[PDB]
């Protein structure tokens, strides 16, 4: 049934920068020249991060938010296996090369967010044991909260564009193709 | 019931020109006098966009298009993006580009794999099937490209002279799995074929259902007692009839995926050819493998093997009737003139109760069905039961033109059947 | 951003830091402050960050009837920090002097908010407040609370101190007041399954128990917590908008008025709804060690004591 | 979320409520306190909060050289109030001669730790600490920035009061210095595109480079803006922090050594990277209207003056 879905085994270093969006969903936001993602030409651009593993393989488990993400990215060593989902219609990569990275921020103006409630803090400042929190924190970026915790606040505009410590000084493209042609055909097709 | 003929494999030679055009107006002023309804033409990939994934040429076919239209014919266009040629004889060889084939080589995993790495290079797989990679462009960016450059070149003729649009979506232009290589004599008649997905851009995908379903290992690989493809049903622990894999939790799963993905292979395509060919007075169509042979077994092997999910348990043409519904596409089925007691017993092939089966399909899902002829021949057997068939097909293709047609007798039966079937 | 957050006694060691803790907070639309001075300086400081939630200013008690007129959850820091040879007596006179008027005057204004008592003592300024509803007549016992969420925090920082744990996991509960031995760490209940010691149980209580104290030798007699307080403080305050939006799992350790015990005010954990104290846990009282028996009597004693301190004070 | 952060200075106004929301970060794991005294005190307070990030104090020129060791942020927030009636160039002799003395202790003891100034002026601290690290030749221009994000959260806070505009997407980048006249709020590059009258661009300009007078006023006698500071600068270490974590999406507004103009020194959105500034945003000079550029035309010889007395008193 989820034939948009894929699994792809990748050696660190990963080469690819997710951008977690005002939505929950993290997407691919670029993709390192030379890297093993730009090897395994089935990862593009835009394409959801559902599940991911560790670095012996281990679980394939559900990704949420950026606390499951922070320790995938931590790790530098390993073979690790992520489950992408493709976009129902292909991933408008025009926004990309035209709107900035300020362009497409969420908290812009850094709207501080003090708050003691677990379910408002992403799964990474949880702790998830008995009731909603025990510690609270400060932080000015949306990218520490749950969808929420941004509503209570309140292409999708994007809390966060992350990264690991990718070696080797590649360039962040959009794949190793006729970057232009893709383009063209995807005005083609939209038009 | 209309009736149609197709133009041989030489209708355009490796040059955009026409191929012995006073033969060919020989051949079209006796077709139009027989009172043909139409004709059916290959418009290839490798002899439009074969150097220049952006030039388009259109001399030949544009010659034999507007030709058609003086002579008054109705054109039924079958968008080839599938190589032929040399197989076992020689007859006659269009390539795909030469800028696709060499992507492919640069990437083997661009063309459809079997079980033991076999390559077949007449068509560009499904697991790459959304993937930019024929020079930054997805297969599904390539066909639309070209349905796109069809279209603006023969805009005057859509509505008035071309009516039908088959589109090119496997090997032979039909939707399948290319399960049936004889090229090198690697599959001969009868036999079952083999699965046609393992390529690791398919293979990725069959981990993803795995893991969506919870079974870490029904997604490394396919079935591994799947059979080779002249090897028999019975032959085949997977494909026996007697409580076989087939019928097992992961047969139902594994078939289920290989007929999705070949369905959604169908939808992304069929929906960018709806959208192209979208209110211009001409109608979508897609061929569907005949797999006649091996249909008295339970497991229908040959079936299950070219992608189609149909058993005694379940009807795969349902689903597939379903998608043509959708996108109000024709239903194309091949082998209609040919008879149970024909073809060889010992292999259970049962044409006519796969007919029956298909137009079951095609009036539960309310889809216009059109047929043709899997095998050429002239004889008023095969022309009753073509007759038939069609009482009960809303317009049939007949296999293959040819100047043994125009001969005394042979002109005289399909005159006879043209005007029966009229 | 629906709920009205008032401050009195705003301009002091703990009003700013308080303040702007309650600011940053989306649960907040509107920020009223009080003191005696120095309150339009610390809302003109305030009324620069890009936080969501206006900030208003007042002085005197002029300004103090529009500053409570339409408050949800009022907040009482207003105390005067300890001179260096001050009485302690007259220390009380003075702080409850200064409760007991801003009762007055949020009884008089709007007395549908809930009410956190921060100037200590608690354990006698909370029974002021009571008395004074009273003496008004609008009390709302259910709608009235003394700040107890420091000595919880501080237990909570001690134990994952102590013991190897995540400290962002770490939630241990305390009984009794808010100041001396009243404070009982429940160890033996902590949320995070443990197995403490003996001398661990003697260290964390002499420790929880006596962390004012601490902080004013560490500030060489300058004045108590601030940093602290205001954080806890803001704990506190943004469970109780919590409560106030309907959430169901507000359980703060708060020194109420409870009828599960022969004392008028408890501390213990709490459930708080919109309509407040919605209920009172009783097993924070059952399955007590020998420990938390001897140490609760002795609590009991003290509670008795500042209880009818506070009552002789008010009434 | 292991990164390091020193206070220099974490006992004044400033200090505490900046030293707390520090504190309360999810990305500082160890927060260090430094003053000349009072500093026990607060960060006794500080550690019996129940965050994760630890806390400790040091006291002393010799506990200085302990207190930065392995830092990944430094902010210096120390100075000393104005005094009633006190001379103007001798709080800021005395405000410089703090500034020296720190950053040429912290030149020995990290210079690659993303050095964050705070001490006004700073359009005459910034340099004073550029060429103390000048002298020991780890100058960096990627990792010493002059905190000016609290001129960024005022024009935020104003114009979304002023236009009635939706606090979580209004961003107006703000540059030139940190002394009034200095000021300029680019408004018409306000990220949420909104047209401004001449007299919508009146009297916002001016609040926005008088709000820090605005606030003296407001706290007659006792110092300046403490809170707004503490909050403003506890979003750039944030700031920082995340960019030193990645977050390629990571823009500032600060106070650097920038060729971008003739000024040795300006203040410009910059993107931050791990090492420091990864770019910086030369547009934020193209396409000014011109109001715009007669401001930052004016605003040059002030800025000027400025860096040179910076030069003179760290020359001297």
């Amino acid at each position: 049934m989820n034939l948009n879905e894929y699994m792809v085994t990748l050696e660190k270093p990963l080469g690819i920068r997710f951008a977690l969006s005002a939505d929950g969903k993290i997407f691919v936001h670029a993709i390192k020249k030379g890297s093993n993602a730009e090897k395994a030409r089935i990862i593009m651009v835009g394409d959801t991060l559902k599940k991911a593993s560790d670095s012996s393989g281990g679980t394939l488990v559900e990704i949420k938010d950026f606390g499951d993400t922070k320790k995938m990215l931590v790790e530098k060593t390993g073979s690790f296996s992520l489950v992408l989902e493709r976009p129902f219609s292909p991933f408008p990569i025009q926004y990309l090369l035209h709107l900035s990275d300020l362009d497409l921020l969420y908290n812009r103006g850094r709207v501080s967010f003090v708050t003691w409630n677990k379910n408002l803090l992403s799964s990474n400042l949880r702790a998830s044991s008995q009731g909603s929190g025990n510690s609270g924190y400060a932080a000015f970026s949306s990218k520490f909260f749950t969808p929420q915790g941004w509503k209570l606040l309140n292409i999708s505009p994007l809390v966060s564009v992350f990264s690991e410590d990718v070696p080797g000084d590649g360039e962040w493209g959009y794949g190793n193709f006729p970057l232009e042609e893709y383009i063209k055909a995807l005005d083609r097709s939209k038009g | 019931v209309p009736v149609f003929v197709m133009m041989p494999l030489d209708s355009v030679t490796m040059g955009n020109t026409v191929n012995r055009r006073k033969a060919m107006k020989a051949s079209l002023q006796a077709l139009k006098s027989a009172g043909v309804e139409g004709i059916m033409i290959d418009v290839w990939w490798g002899l439009v966009e074969k150097e220049s994934p952006g030039t388009y040429n259109w001399g030949g076919y544009n010659e034999l298009l507007e030709l058609a239209k003086k002579l008054g014919l109705k054109v039924q266009a079958v968008m080839s993006f599938h190589q032929c040629g040399g197989n076992v004889g020689d007859s006659v060889t269009i390539p795909l580009p030469q800028w696709v084939v060499e992507e492919v080589d640069k990437d083997p995993d661009l063309a459809y794999t079997d079980q033991w790495g076999r390559r077949n290079h007449e068509y560009i797989s499904l697991g790459a099937d959304t993937l930019p990679v024929l020079k930054g462009r997805t297969p599904v960016q390539c066909y639309a490209d070209f349905m796109r450059a069809f279209r603006d070149n023969f805009k005057h003729l859509l509505g008035e002279t071309i009516v039908e649009i088959q589109v090119g979506m496997g090997p032979a232009g039909e939707l399948r799995y290319p399960s049936y290589p004889e090229q090198e004599g690697t599959w001969k008649f009868p036999g079952i074929g083999a699965f046609q997905c393992y390529d690791k851009y398919s293979l990725s995908s069959l981990k993803a259902a795995a893991e969506t379903y919870g079974k870490p290992e029904w997604g490394s690989t396919g079935p591994t007692d799947a059979g080779h493809y002249n090897n028999w049903p019975e032959d085949t622990q997977f494909f026996k009839k007697e409580g076989g894999g087939w019928n097992s939790e992961y047969g139902d799963f594994f078939l289920s995926w290989y007929s999705q993905m070949l369905l959604d292979h169908g939808e992304r395509i069929l929906s960018s050819a709806k959208s192209i060919f979208e209110n211009m007075g001409v109608k979508i169509s897609v061929k569907i493998a005949g797999i006649h042979w091996h249909y008295g077994t339970r497991s229908h092997a040959p079936e299950l093997t070219a992608g189609y999910y149909n058993t005694r348990f379940r009807d795969g043409y349902l689903p597939i009737a379903q998608m043509l519904a959708r996108h109000n596409a024709i239903f194309n089925f091949t082998c209609i003139e040919m008879r149970d007691h024909e073809q060889p017993q010992d292999a259970l092939c049962a044409p006519e109760k796969l007919v029956n089966q298909v137009a079951l399909a095609t009036l539960a899902a309310e889809v216009p069905l059109a047929g043709e002829n899997a095998l050429p021949r002239y004889d008023d057997y095969a022309h009753e039961q073509i007759l038939k068939a069609s009482a009960l097909m809303c317009a049939f293709t007949y296999l293959r033109m040819n100047p043994e047609l125009f001969q005394a007798d042979n002109w005289g039966k399909f005159v006879a059947f043209v005007k029966k079937m009229g | 951003a629906s709920y009205k957050v008032a401050v009195l006694g705003a301009a002091g060691g703990i009003g700013q830091p308080l303040s702007l803790l309650i600011k940053m907070s989306p649960l907040v639309s509107t920020l009223h402050l009080y003191d005696i001075a120095n309150v339009k300086g610390v809302a003109a400081d305030l009324s620069h960050c890009n936080t969501p939630s206006q900030v208003r200013d007042f002085t005197g008690p002029s300004e103090l009837a529009d500053c409570l007129k339409d408050v949800n959850v009022v907040v009482i820091p207003a105390g005067v920090p300890r001179k260096p040879g001050m009485t302690r007596d007259d220390l009380f006179n003075i702080n409850a002097n200064i409760v007991k008027t801003l009762v007055e005057a949020v009884a008089e204004n709007c007395p549908n908010a809930f009410i956190h008592i921060i100037s200590n003592p608690v354990n006698s300024t909370v029974p002021i407040a009571a008395e004074v509803l009273k003496k008004k007549g609008v009390y709302d016992p259910k709608k009235l609370f003394g700040v107890t969420t420091l000595d919880v925090v501080r237990a909570n920082t001690f134990v994952s101190q102590k013991k190897n744990l995540k400290l962002i996991d770490v939630d241990v509960p305390v009984i009794g007041g808010h100041a001396g031995i009243t404070i009982l760490p429940l160890l033996s209940k902590t949320k995070p399954s443990v197995n403490f010691t003996d001398e661990e149980i003697q260290e964390l209580t002499v420790r929880i128990q006596n962390a004012g104290t601490e902080v004013v030798d560490a500030k060489a007699g300058a004045g108590s917590a601030t940093l602290s307080m205001a954080y806890a403080a803001a704990r506190f305050v943004e469970s109780s908008l919590r409560a106030l939006d309907g959430d169901g799992d507000v359980y703060e350790c708060s020194f109420v008025e409870s009828t599960l015990t022969d004392l008028p005010f408890f501390a213990s954990r709490v459930k708080i709804g919109k309509n407040g104290l919605e209920a009172v846990i009783e097993s924070d009282l059952q399955g007590l060690t020998e420990y938390e028996q001897k140490a609760l009597e002795a609590l009991k004693v003290e509670l008795k004591a500042s209880i009818d301190k506070g009552v002789a004070f008010a009434n």
